[PDB]
């Protein structure tokens, strides 16, 4: 599945993106508050 | 057969004092009368005064007389008669039965399970409802059994008594005989240290222990009504607490809170949100919340009501965790 | 082989504590020398109080079975053993009773409307008023002996002419905090008044279940201070003992341990089904002539001092107080998380100020 | 002036002994003696025996004796010799003076202040060096004081010996003189449920009280060496714990993880845990962990070493979140 | 105004507690009618047992203070009380010592080095082999009591002639599981020995401080059980009161109070007492001569069935036990975290099975 802090999938989630389809450049696929904002981007 | 949880324990000692002749139950006013709320009744007429017996009043010659006992290969089921009287014998079982076995390297044991009430809801006198189970939780060398229903509590004492180490059985007295459910006849067990699902549910987790069982289960059932699928967790044995199972639901969900009727300050909770943090963090869709009692004393009976934590609470709570 | 004289040391031991008696069932005086210097109003007042007690106790059962009060511990028997004694204290001693011992700390000064309340379950039941030296009702036997030893030593060192006394039944001897509590107030040389009431039965067991001791007076020989017998069916038996141990503590002759032999009519409690837990049927039945008011009332009766009618009233001005009590507790406003919250500490910690302003908001809403 | 942390104690109390004529001491072995380990040498000589004296040997008559006391307007100060004894005191502390003031609606307080060493690293028989602060923790109307240096141990006591409720200071025996520190003469306070910045970090939060506040320092000052800034905090309170300041530093660094001496199912870690991820889970970057004893009973004198955590274990624990 | 008569009370009772003795401070005689049958080989056995536990307590010392030791609690002075009570046990019977109270539990059984361990922390040295009757040293004051109860109670629900003997000193007589344990045991009619060895002093404290009761063994009037004041310093005297004592529990007669009246010539514990900060010079040399060696050698002497060659081969070969107690202990493995992770359950619970996992890989290394 997915992983990411909580404090992640809550800035993904108050910001409309489902996390589910962004890509984390973290350790083992997390997905940080640094790839939603790489989506919010382009 | 159907029965209340009082008549499984009942049924379940019976079975115990049967199959093991070393099996022995005493405490104040367990013999000739049958214990408060009757939970011994009609023991000693059927197995004699020499298996189940009175004792002289005072809980620490009680734990001591269990000790002893158990160095002369019985499996003694003492009852301690409100668990608000722990205090009186804390020695017996943290400082003495917990550390037999690693005090003498194996070579003595203690096949001993203590049974004793707790729990609100009531209007008990001062010291009987508390809930101190977060106490004996952090002892090593104990197990601590808090059963729901009266099926749960028939397998678990069964099992508690087998079990050949200090076991302590936690009835809580709102719960004795507040409804029936079909309970097998004959003996069967039912392995402490794992819980069970009360009901299945999708997008939250509810964890809990003793009368908050019901509790979520009510809160679920309302929750149901808006869509908002609650899973209820009943640990039925607070330690060792069921990692697998717990870790399990929570990553499932991806949402929990942890519900106890204990004061915020005590209780087993802030050991699950801990254990839940540790594990499944990454699978968090919120933080851990806990529903528990304010931080002060047990309530004055009329008090109760409004202090000790109900199925709205675990609503508002469920919700607060679901719109965070 | 070589025989030690038990049996011996045994029987020594029971001569020390013979049963002291001053009224014997039928109102007579049996023991002259030990009379107490009491006046006629006096007397009058001492059987007021154990009429207006026994009335207590018929009230309190019924309101409880009315669902009008909560926990209740039936009295009815000992008002000789629990009023008899109070009768010898001062407004300056300080009463650590235990959950059956409700009558003595209304009598030191505890409204009777409160008392109601801490059978409900109120905190406000337990706000004793300032300058009257009671505690609550001790729900955990034998904590009030250990305690005990500890005010009693706070009177001494503060040079006060004023004793702690504390009240336990047969049971409750049985607990370490009972032994520990008399030892402690025997080192420390304190003024201490240990009283033991015995009504054979601690709920379901009897008193030879409790101990092999033939008298539960001897166990002060364990602490190595004077133990005391007395019929506790007997008001002037009763009154004498603890004005006796009173007048020894208050010398700074150190504590006394007195076992008081009664019997009750009524129930072990008013928990279910406590009520009818039993009861021995005929057993009762010839305790209705050792009944302290049959025997204290002759005794008056004979000296021209009471009448049915001066009892009637008695209990006519009890009934009246009785429902006005119960209507003031009635009247008592509901308790909140925040009243519990605010007596925890003085200051509150931090968990407490968070929680305190979570139910602030709703109770206001 | 440089002072061990035992003789910062003494000073404490001899402060008070002087400044409020209700202060007394009392327990077994306090008097003459001064002590097993001389924390009240001296004072019976100086203030004489009514107020410093010694109690035959029973340690719930010295906790019945301090509650009597309190209600005849004293400021008891008894000691129980080791923590591990307050099995035998249970009832005093936590069914009686902890509910005095609730009990009693505000009529009657307990201004007690019960001093108990514990810690192991010394070598002590058994039920010595137990660490038990999470039983007491858990009770409402309690305090529980934790001293980690001569400069703290002083102030936390005069507040503690001040305070009008009942708080529980324990005193690590390692502790007690390992090692000097600058500590100011005469009466200052240090307020309770306040913690303090042992060292200011950057990368991570270490957590504990006790003797892991020293492993923890020692942990931190090899971190830096590696490149990680950890930001130790001492509790100095258990109970109740100090929230501003330990949330404060875990939104600061994002990271945390909680050390203490006591076993895994004991002490109060799990309570810091469960306080952080609920209050600050939205500057989590990593789960906090802790570092705690196996879950066996203390150990036999000569397996302290290998067992007792240490400076390595936080090392270890502190890489584990930095790496996750 | 009316007295009772407290005195009399306090002195009539007391009196039921005479030292008894048989050997006075110079060898003699002095109750032949309560003198136990004893062979010329007994009798020097015991006297064997008596100076083995002098040196016993001599190396133990010593080691402590080379480090070789830890947790040390000094014996000599006490051998009579120790020993001459442990000599009229079988090997059925079930002991229960205190933390002095080590010489009793090697003699019962307890291989030497296996107590070395215990001093120095090893859960070995509690690993007591099987058919020896005991527990390792209770470190809790009191425990042993209401523990010593309960297996009294247990051989006499499985009907075995057999006794359970627990010890204590004069401090933990105020101990609240002190008067729960004798009480239980009465109540049950156990076959319990209960022995108080009181060497005047729990550390620092004198054994006044404890309680104003003139005896300790009259504590016994408390449980209703008989109580003997014996001298502990006299061999046949503490063997004779046990002696009696077992054959009155195995005959299903109940539990018996001894009070030993012992003094100790050494520190407290090994770690921090010093002796010279509570007692004086002028009182450590009186119970010189009341050495329990001395006495029963003298006596022996007479008998012409002790000599200094038999002594010094005693002493001698007591060194060289000691000797290889030391070395096995020092060659006992060192205990690993897995060691007490599996010896906390029979199957382990779900926490300890990780944690054992963990620890067994650090293990590896
Ligand atoms: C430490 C503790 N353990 C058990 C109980 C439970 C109990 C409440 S009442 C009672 C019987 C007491 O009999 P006693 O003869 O002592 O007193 P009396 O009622 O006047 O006949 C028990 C065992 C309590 N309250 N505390
Ligand atoms: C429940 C508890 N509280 C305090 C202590 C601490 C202690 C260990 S030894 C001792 C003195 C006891 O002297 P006693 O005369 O009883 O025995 P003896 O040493 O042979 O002279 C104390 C206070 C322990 N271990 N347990
Ligand atoms: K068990
Ligand atoms: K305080
Ligand atoms: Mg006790
Ligand atoms: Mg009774
Ligand atoms: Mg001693």
């Amino acid at each position: 599945r997915v992983i990411a802090m909580p404090s992640v999938r809550k800035y993904a989630r108050e910001k409309g993106v489902d996390i589910r389809l962004v890509q984390g450049t973290g350790k083992n696929g997390r997905v940080l508050k640094e790839d939603i904002d790489a989506f919010l981007a382009g | 057969a159907q029965m209340t949880m009082v008549q499984a324990i009942t049924d379940a000692l019976r079975i115990e004092l049967k199959n093991d002749p070393n099996v022995l139950i005493f405490g104040e006013d367990v013999g000739v009368n049958g214990g408060v709320f009757r939970a011994t009744e009609g023991l000693q007429a059927e197995f004699g005064e020499d298996r189940v017996f009175d004792t002289p009043l005072a809980e620490s010659g009680i734990g001591g007389l269990a000790i002893g006992l158990a160095l002369q290969g019985f499996r003694p089921v003492p009852e301690i008669q409100f668990f608000g009287f722990v205090y009186e014998v804390m020695d017996s079982i943290c400082g003495q039965m917990a550390r037999i076995r690693y005090r003498t390297g194996g070579r003595y044991h203690m096949p001993i399970t203590i049974r004793s009430p707790f729990g609100g809801g009531v209007h008990t006198p001062e010291l009987h409802s508390d809930s101190l189970e977060g106490l004996v939780a952090q002892q090593p060398g104990l197990k601590v059994v808090i059963p729901s229903t009266p099926y749960d509590a028939k397998g678990l004492l069964i099992s508690a008594i087998r079990d050949n180490d200090p076991v302590i059985f936690l009835e809580h007295l709102k719960l004795y005989r507040s409804f029936r459910q079909e309970v097998p006849e004959g003996e069967y067990t039912i392995p402490i240290g794992k819980a069970d699902i009360k009901r299945e549910g999708k997008d939250i987790t509810i964890i809990a222990y003793g009368a908050m069982v019901h509790e979520s289960l009510k809160a679920a059932a309302e929750l149901e009504k808006e869509g908002i699928s609650a899973e209820v967790v009943d640990l039925r044995t607070v330690q060792p607490l069921d990692i697998e199972t717990i870790i399990g639901s929570v990553e499932k969900t991806g949402r929990a809170i942890v519900v106890q009727e204990a004061q915020r300050q005590a209780g087993i909770a802030a050991n699950v949100v801990a254990e839940i943090n540790e594990r499944a963090i990454l699978s968090l869709e919120a933080p851990v919340l806990r529903v528990a009692a304010p931080d002060t004393v047990y309530p004055f009976a009329q008090a109760e009501s409004v202090w000790l934590p109900n199925f709205k609470d675990v609503i508002e709570t469920a919700k607060k965790v679901m719109n965070f | 082989t070589f025989q030690f004289p038990f049996a011996e040391q045994l029987e020594k031991v029971a001569e020390q504590f013979p049963t002291f008696q001053i009224l014997n069932e039928e109102g007579e005086v049996v023991n002259e020398e030990a009379m107490p210097e009491l006046s006629d109003e006096q007397l009058k007042e001492l059987m007021r109080r154990m009429v207006y007690t026994r009335i207590l106790d018929q009230r309190s059962i019924s309101l409880n079975r009315q669902g009008r009060l909560g926990f209740y511990a039936p009295t009815a028997g000992q008002e000789a053993s629990q009023i008899a004694s109070h009768f010898a204290l001062e407004k300056e001693d300080f009463i650590l009773p235990g959950y059956r011992d409700v009558p003595q700390i209304i009598w030191h000064g505890l409204p009777l409307y409160q008392a109601f309340l801490f059978s409900r379950g109120h905190f406000h039941g337990n706000q004793i008023p300032e300058g009257v030296n009671v505690l609550p009702p001790q729900i955990i036997i034998g904590a009030q002996y250990i305690q005990a030893a500890g005010v009693a030593l706070g009177l001494k060192m503060r040079g006060k002419k004023a004793v702690a006394i504390t009240y336990t039944g047969d049971g409750g001897t049985s607990q370490g905090d009972f032994y520990e509590g008399i030892n402690f107030a025997g080192a420390f040389k304190a003024p201490a008044i240990f009283v033991v009431q015995n009504n054979r039965f601690a709920a379901s067991t009897p008193v030879e279940k409790q101990t092999v001791a033939k008298t539960l007076a001897q166990k002060a020989v364990a602490a190595g201070i004077p133990g005391i017998q007395v019929d506790g069916m007997d008001p002037l038996a009763v009154y004498a003992a603890v004005k006796a141990a009173r007048e020894r503590a208050i010398n700074g002759e150190g504590p006394t341990l007195i076992e008081t032999l009664c019997f009750r009519y009524g129930p072990h409690t008013m928990s279910g089904d406590d009520p009818t837990r039993y009861r021995s049927k005929e057993l009762e039945n010839e305790w209705a002539k050792k009944d302290p008011l049959v025997r204290f009332r002759k005794f008056l009766e004979a000296k021209g001092l009471w009448s049915e009618e001066e009892e009637n009233n008695v209990i006519e001005q009890a009934k009246e107080e009785i429902k006005e009590a119960i209507k003031k507790a009635d009247e008592t406003p509901k308790q909140k998380v925040t009243d519990l919250i605010s007596i925890m500490f003085e200051e509150l910690p931090f968990n407490l100020k968070e929680q305190y302003e979570i139910y602030k908001e709703k109770e206001s809403k």
